[PDB]
C-alpha cells in the first residue's frame, strides 16, 4: 500500500540531475499493483537506454484501462519518447499488442472532442511507426482480421499491399465481414484470380450484398453498359446479386463520413516534418455459368423492372432445360436470344411472342 | 493478321483479354512491301508493319478487310490521333524508319493514347485568346473561338464535326472573353461578346443578322458568366452587372443593379460557382486581390483578403492578382505570374495549404495559367510552361503530367459534345505563333491508375510464369 506515496517520492526525485538500475525495481511494482501506480507511471523516463515484457507490461496496463483521459496520453508521451530513443522498440510493439489499443483508442469516438493535442500526438506516434512497411501490411492485416473497417482506408491511403499473402480479401470474405471493408479493399488494387477466388468463397456462404459487391467490379463494363458474367461457374442466379449491378439513377453519392482522409492527411503530414526534422444495362451475358435452372430471375423481383430495357441475353453453354414464360413476357425488348449449347427437348412456342426477338439461336 | 488474334474476353479491364496463335495453316492482303517484292525474307522489322496493318483494321473496324487512305476519310471513324501518328511512323517503306517492337509497345503503353480524342491545328495561325462552348446538344456542336487581331476582333467559329472555320471582324475594338445563353422557353441562343474600348455586344448566331449591344462600360470588358437567370459581368472596375436572361436578347436592355466590389487597382477577372449543390444560391469570385461571396438575390456573403498570405510563401508571387478560381469544399486560388496554387477554406476564409508545382515539374516557367476541376475528386493544373499537372482532392498528390504536345496553355475548359459525352478542352500555345486544340476524355486520371494496375498485373503474370517455367 505504502508503495504509491513512495513512487510519488520516486517522481518528486527523477528531476535532480545525474538520477542513475531503478526501471527493474518501479517496473515489477507496476506489473504486481496495476491502478494507481499506471496513473503515476507517467514517471518512467528513458531508462534501460530491452526487454520486450517491459513494453509488454506497458501496452498491456494501457488496454487493461484504456479508460482515464490523461493516462494513456502520458503512455503515448512515453511511448513516442521511447521510439524516439530507438526504432527497433517498434517491431515490438507491433509484435505484442500495438493495434488492439491503438484501434481501440481511436475508433472509440476520437472525433467529435476538443482532443486536438491528443489525435496530434497519436497521429505522430501513427507517422513513427508508419516506417518499415513490412509492418504496414501486419497492421493492415491485423485491422482487417478485426471488423474494424474506419482505419484500413487510412492504411490503404498510406500506401498498403492488399495483395500481401491465400490473399487478404479471400480471408475478409471468408469472416462475416461488412460492406465497406470489402468495398475499401476492392477499389484498391487486388489480383483478379484473387478476387475470383473470394467471389467463389462468398457463392459458397450465400450474402447478397459481399456478392453485388464483388460482381461491381468483375464482371461490369459501364461503358458499353454490360454485364460480363462469362464463365465464373456461378451455379445459379440470384436476382438480389444483380440488383445492384443495374444503374438505378434513383441511388446517389455522399460523402458519409472523411475522418478517415483526414487522418490519413495529417500522419501524411507528421510523417514528412518527421523526415524534414437513363442509360440502362442493354446487355447480360450468363455464358459458361453451369447454370441448371433460370426461374429465379424474373418472378417480379426487383431486377424485372431493370430488364424491359435488355437488349440482348446471350445464355450458351450452360445447362438449361426450359424458359420461363414470365421471363419472356417481362423481356419487352430483347434482340438476340443465344441459347446454343444447353439442353433443350423441345421448342418453347412461346419464345416468339416476345416483342422485338430477331436473332433466336 | 486479324485471324491469327484470339480474345477470351470482352471486359475492357481484364488482365488477359488478347492472344497469338499461329495455326500453321505471305497472304497478299497483310504482307510488307518489301516481302512482296520478294527481297529477302520477313526478318523482324517487317513484323512492325503487319501489326501497323493490324492497328489500321482495328482501328477501321475491319472495314478495310470488306498508299494506304486516310483512316478517317475513307471510313467513318472517331480521330484517335496518337495511334494515327504510330500508324504512319511504323507504316513507313524504309525499314530502318519502322520503330521496334518494344519501341511500339512503350508508345503503347501511354493513357494518353488512349485519353487523347482530338486535336486541330489552326492554318491561320491567329492569336487566341478566349474560347466558350456551347451547351446545344444537337448536331450544331461547335466552339466559339474570339481573338484580338486587328483594329477590331478576330470572331473565329470552330467546327468540331467537320473541321473547318471561319473568321472576320464583327466587334469593333479587340475582345477579350465570351459567353452562351440559351433560352429554351423563348428558343434562343444567344452569345454575349465584349470589346476592349468598352462595350457589351450580343450576336445570335440562329440569323447573322440579328445582332445587339448593351450598356457601355468605361474599363475594358473582363469577365462573364451565365448562372442558371442572371448574366454576370466582372469588369475592370470592379462592376457586378447582373443582366437579365429575358430581355437582354434586344439591343440595349440595361442592368438591374451595379455592386462596386472592387475598383481600378485590383479588377475583377474570374468567376465560378459552388460544385456541391449544397452551396449553389452562393456564386464566388476573386476581384483582384478579393475573393468575395454573394447570394442569388446580389447581396455580398464575405469579403476575404489575400494580402495575408505573403507572411507564409514568398512575398512577391503573393503580391499578384488572383486569375482562376474554383470553388469546392476547399478553395482553390491560382494567381498571376506565380507557380503556386493557393488553398482556402470557405467557413473560416484562413489559409490552409500551398502546392508548389516547381518541385514537380522540375521533378521531370512552370507558371500556373487557369483551373479546372471535377467532382471526381481530380484537379487539372494548366502551366505557362504547355504542361498539364493532374492532382487528386483525397490525398493532394501527384497523378501525372502531360506536356510535348502544346507548348503553352492558354485556356481550359469543360462541356459536352452533342453526342452527350464528356470532354475537356485544352487550347495550348505551339511557338516554333501556331494554336493548336485538343479534346481530352473527362476519364483521364481513372484511365491512368487502372492502366497502371493492369499493366502491373500482366508483369507479374509474365514473371511468375516465366519463372515457373525455369
Ligand atoms: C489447337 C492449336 C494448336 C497450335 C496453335 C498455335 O498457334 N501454335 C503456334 C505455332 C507457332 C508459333 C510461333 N511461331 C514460331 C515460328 N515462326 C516461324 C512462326 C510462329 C506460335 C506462337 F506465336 F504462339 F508462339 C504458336 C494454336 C491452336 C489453337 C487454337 C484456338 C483457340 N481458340 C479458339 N476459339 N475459336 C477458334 C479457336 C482456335
Amino acid at each position: 500500500g505504502i508503495q504509491k506515496c513512495g513512487l510519488k517520492v520516486i517522481s518528486s526525485i527523477v528531476h535532480f540531475p545525474d538520477a542513475l538500475g531503478a526501471m527493474d525495481s518501479v517496473l515489477h511494482t507496476l506489473q504486481m499493483y496495476p491502478d494507481d501506480q499506471e496513473i503515476q507511471c507517467l514517471g518512467l523516463s528513458l531508462i534501460g537506454y530491452t526487454g520486450h515484457l517491459l513494453a509488454k507490461i506497458l501496452v498491456s496496463s494501457l488496454y487493461r484501462f484504456k479508460d482515464v483521459a490523461e493516462i494513456q496520453t502520458k503512455g503515448f508521451q512515453t511511448i513516442l519518447a521511447i521510439l524516439k530513443l530507438s526504432a527497433s522498440f517498434s517491431k515490438l510493439l507491433v509484435h505484442h499488442s500495438f493495434d488492439l489499443v491503438i484501434f481501440h483508442q481511436m475508433s472509440s469516438n476520437i472525433m467529435e472532442q476538443k482532443d486536438q493535442q491528443f489525435l496530434n500526438l497519436c497521429c505522430k506516434c501513427f507517422a513513427k511507426v508508419a516506417m518499415d512497411d513490412y509492418l504496414k501490411n501486419v497492421m493492415l492485416e491485423r485491422a482487417c482480421d478485426q471488423n474494424n473497417s474506419i482505419m484500413v482506408e487510412c492504411l490503404l491511403l498510406l500506401g498498403a499491399d492488399a495483395n500481401q499473402a491465400s490473399s487478404l480479401i479471400c480471408q475478409v470474405c471468408e469472416k462475416e465481414s461488412s460492406p465497406k471493408l470489402v468495398e475499401l479493399l476492392l477499389n484498391s488494387g487486388s489480383r483478379e484470380q484473387d478476387v475470383r477466388k473470394a467471389l467463389t468463397i462468398s457463392i459458397g456462404k450465400g450474402d447478397s450484398q459481399i456478392i453485388s459487391l464483388l460482381l461491381r467490379r468483375l464482371a461490369l463494363d459501364v461503358a458499353n453498359n454490360s454485364i460480363c458474367l462469362g464463365g465464373f461457374c456461378i451455379g445459379k442466379v440470384e436476382p438480389s446479386w444483380l440488383g445492384p449491378l443495374f444503374p438505378d439513377k434513383t441511388s446517389n453519392l455522399r460523402k458519409q463520413t472523411n475522418i478517415a482522409s483526414t487522418l490519413a492527411r495529417m500522419v501524411i503530414r507528421y510523417q514528412m516534418k518527421s523526415a524534414v526534422e437513363r442509360e440502362y444495362i442493354t446487355s447480360l451475358d450468363l455464358s459458361a455459368n453451369e447454370l441448371r435452372d433460370i426461374d429465379a430471375l424474373s418472378q417480379k423481383c426487383c431486377i424485372s423492372v431493370h430488364l424491359e430495357h435488355l437488349e440482348k441475353l446471350e445464355l450458351h453453354q450452360n445447362a438449361l432445360t426450359s424458359f420461363p414464360q414470365q421471363l419472356c413476357e417481362t423481356l419487352k425488348s430483347l434482340t438476340h436470344l443465344d441459347l446454343h449449347s444447353n439442353k433443350f427437348t423441345s421448342f418453347p412456342s412461346y419464345l416468339l411472342k416476345m416483342s422485338c426477338i430477331a436473332n433466336l439461336d | 493478321k486479324p485471324h491469327n488474334v484470339l480474345l477470351f474476353t470482352l471486359y475492357p479491364n481484364a488482365a488477359i483479354i488478347a492472344k497469338i496463335a499461329d495455326y500453321g495453316i505471305g497472304t497478299p492482303g497483310f504482307r510488307a512491301p518489301e516481302v512482296a517484292r520478294g527481297n529477302v525474307i520477313y526478318n523482324q522489322q517487317a513484323d512492325v508493319y503487319s501489326f501497323g496493318l493490324l492497328l489500321y483494321d482495328i482501328l477501321t473496324t475491319g472495314g478495310r478487310i470488306v498508299k494506304l487512305p486516310d483512316p478517317v476519310k475513307e471510313y467513318g471513324c472517331a480521330p484517335w490521333p496518337m495511334v494515327e501518328k504510330l500508324i504512319k511512323q511504323c507504316l513507313k517503306e524504309n525499314p530502318q524508319e519502322r520503330p521496334t517492337s518494344a519501341q511500339v509497345f512503350d508508345i503503347l503503353n501511354s493513357a494518353e493514347l488512349v485519353c487523347l480524342t482530338r486535336r486541330i491545328l489552326l492554318p491561320k495561325n491567329v492569336i487566341v485568346e478566349c474560347m466558350v462552348a456551347t451547351h446545344h446538344n444537337s448536331r450544331n456542336a461547335s466552339i466559339w473561338l474570339g481573338c484580338g487581331h486587328t483594329d477590331r476582333g478576330q470572331l473565329s467559329f470552330l467546327d468540331l464535326n467537320t473541321e473547318g472555320y471561319t473568321s472576320e471582324e464583327v466587334a469593333d475594338s479587340r475582345i477579350l472573353c465570351l459567353a452562351l445563353v440559351h433560352l429554351p422557353v423563348e428558343k434562343e441562343s444567344w452569345i454575349v461578346s465584349g470589346t476592349q474600348s468598352g462595350t457589351l455586344l450580343v450576336i445570335n448566331t440562329e440569323d447573322g443578322k440579328k445582332r445587339h449591344t448593351l450598356e457601355k462600360m468605361t474599363d475594358s470588358v473582363t469577365c462573364l458568366y451565365c448562372n442558371s437567370n442572371f448574366l454576370l459581368v466582372g469588369t475592370a472596375d470592379g462592376k457586378l452587372a447582373i443582366f437579365e436572361d429575358k430581355t437582354v436578347k434586344l439591343k440595349g436592355a440595361a442592368p438591374l443593379k451595379i455592386l462596386n466590389i472592387g475598383n481600378v487597382s485590383t479588377p475583377l477577372m474570374c468567376l465560378s460557382e459552388s460544385t456541391n449543390s449544397t452551396e449553389r444560391n452562393v456564386m464566388w469570385g476573386g476581384c483582384g486581390t478579393k475573393i468575395f461571396s454573394f447570394s442569388n438575390d446580389f447581396t455580398i456573403q464575405k469579403l476575404i483578403e489575400t494580402r495575408t498570405s505573403q507572411l507564409f510563401s514568398y512575398a512577391a508571387f503573393s503580391d499578384s492578382n488572383i486569375i482562376t478560381v474554383v470553388v469546392d469544399t476547399a478553395l482553390y486560388i491560382a494567381k498571376q505570374n506565380s507557380p503556386v496554387v493557393e488553398v482556402w477554406d470557405k467557413k473560416t476564409e484562413k489559409l490552409c495549404g500551398l502546392i508548389d508545382c516547381v518541385h514537380f515539374l522540375r521533378e521531370v516557367s512552370g507558371r500556373v495559367k487557369t483551373l479546372c476541376l471535377q467532382k471526381n475528386t481530380a484537379l487539372w493544373i494548366g502551366t505557362g510552361g504547355g504542361h498539364i499537372l493532374l492532382l487528386d482532392l483525397s490525398t493532394r498528390r501527384l497523378i501525372r503530367v502531360i506536356y510535348n504536345f502544346c507548348n503553352s496553355v492558354r485556356v481550359m475548359m469543360t462541356a459536352q459534345l452533342g453526342s452527350l459525352k464528356n470532354v475537356m478542352l485544352v487550347l495550348g500555345y505551339n511557338r516554333k505563333i501556331q494554336s493548336c486544340l485538343t479534346v481530352w476524355d473527362i476519364n483521364l486520371p481513372h484511365e491512368v491508375q487502372n492502366l497502371e494496375k493492369h499493366i502491373e498485373v500482366r508483369k507479374e503474370l509474365a514473371e511468375k510464369m516465366r519463372r515457373t517455367s525455369v
